[PDB]
């Protein structure tokens, strides 16, 4: 996260840290005690599917304070329409091997209904994006969880306000732009999979997933986020399904 | 009705045959008698920050 601030410990209790062989992989969002939403692209390079860990209640990577809860990732569910190395349908649904225990430091973010999300949440201007990503483009990643308030753009407005660079991917109906074009504030590659959380009448909801962009906090470019409202039905149906042998599962989308 | 100001609902809104509207809540919440407000029924409802709620 560039140009944000430290999220005060316990103020981002749905934030997940994903690890592979103990190394920082990506962010994620807890939506109930056993399910985590992340980005499909986070899993493009995994070979050791059995060494994937989700950490809840994390804040400071340098110290164990006893609020952290680690769980093995039993299943990674990706839509059939996602193509590795590309941008569209950038979402993953992760089943934890054992539920996390809800505490003051571990709380799920609300996964909203599609109607509420499209009709109401999509018009809340500012939302929060968080993670342990890069503090600067080509800089070190954060040791404490960071958070940034970003404004959402209508896609027509994102395309008009952006620098017309060659070989740049399209912004589909499965995405949305959010952030700033002045190079001061953005989420980064290390924040991938993390929440874009929207506040509405006293409650926080999942509206986006940190997905992609053209360099972190690059002038003329906004951050691109997976449009979670398009996946509500797909996610709900999978959360009602029985686990299947093998970690990775490709599931039909829609 | 649901398209306009969330039909007055705090959380979810369903439109019904005519000028009828029903508000609903996420799991771990129940709807109050005003028919619009959602109140937690569990210790850790989704989308609420305990350190901020306990202040
Ligand atoms: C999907 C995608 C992601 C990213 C860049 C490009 C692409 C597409 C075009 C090609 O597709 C890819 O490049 N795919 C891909 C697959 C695996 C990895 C992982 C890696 O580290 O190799 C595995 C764990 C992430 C990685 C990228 C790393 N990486 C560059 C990324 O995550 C980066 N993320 C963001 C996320 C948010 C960004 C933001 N708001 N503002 C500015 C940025 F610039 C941002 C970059
Ligand atoms: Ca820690």
């Amino acid at each position: 996260i560039v140009g944000g601030k430290v999220c005060p410990k316990g103020e981002c209790p749905w934030q997940v840290l994903l690890l592979v062989n103990g190394a920082q992989l990506c962010g994620g969002t807890l939506i109930n005690t056993i399910w985590v939403v992340s980005a499909a692209h986070c899993f493009d390079k995994i070979k050791n599917w059995r060494n994937l860990i989700a950490v809840l209640g994390e804040h400071d990577l340098s110290e164990h304070d006893g609020d952290e809860q680690s769980r093995r990732v039993a299943q990674v569910i990706i839509p059939s329409t996602y193509v590795p190395g590309t941008t569209n349908h950038d979402i993953a649904l992760l089943r934890l091997h054992q539920p996390v225990v809800l505490t003051d430091h571990v709380v799920p973010l609300c996964l909203p209904e599609r109607t509420f999300s499209e009709r109401t949440l999509a018009f809340v201007r500012f939302s929060l994006v968080s993670g342990w990503g890069q503090l600067l483009d080509r800089g070190a990643t954060a040791l404490e969880l960071m958070v940034l308030n970003v404004p959402r753009l209508m896609t027509q407005d994102c395309l008009q306000q952006s620098r017309k660079v060659g070989d740049s991917p399209n912004i589909t109906e499965y995405m949305f732009c959010a952030g700033y074009s002045d190079g001061s504030k953005d989420s980064c590659k290390g924040d991938s999979g993390g929440p874009h959380a929207t506040h509405y009448r006293g409650t926080w909801y999942l509206t986006g997933i940190v997905s992609w962009g053209q360099g972190c906090a690059t002038v003329g470019h906004f951050g691109v986020y997976t449009r979670v409202s398009q996946y509500i039905e797909w996610l709900q149906k999978l959360m009602r399904s029985e686990p299947r042998p093998g970690v990775l599962l490709r599931a039909p989308f829609p | 009705i649901c398209v306009n100001e969330n039909g007055g609902c705090e959380q979810y809104c369903s439109d019904h045959t005519g000028t009828k509207r029903s508000c609903r809540c996420h799991e771990g919440y129940s709807l109050l008698a005003d028919g619009v407000s959602c109140t937690p029924t569990v210790e850790y409802p989704c989308g609420k920050i305990p350190i901020l709620e306990k202040r």
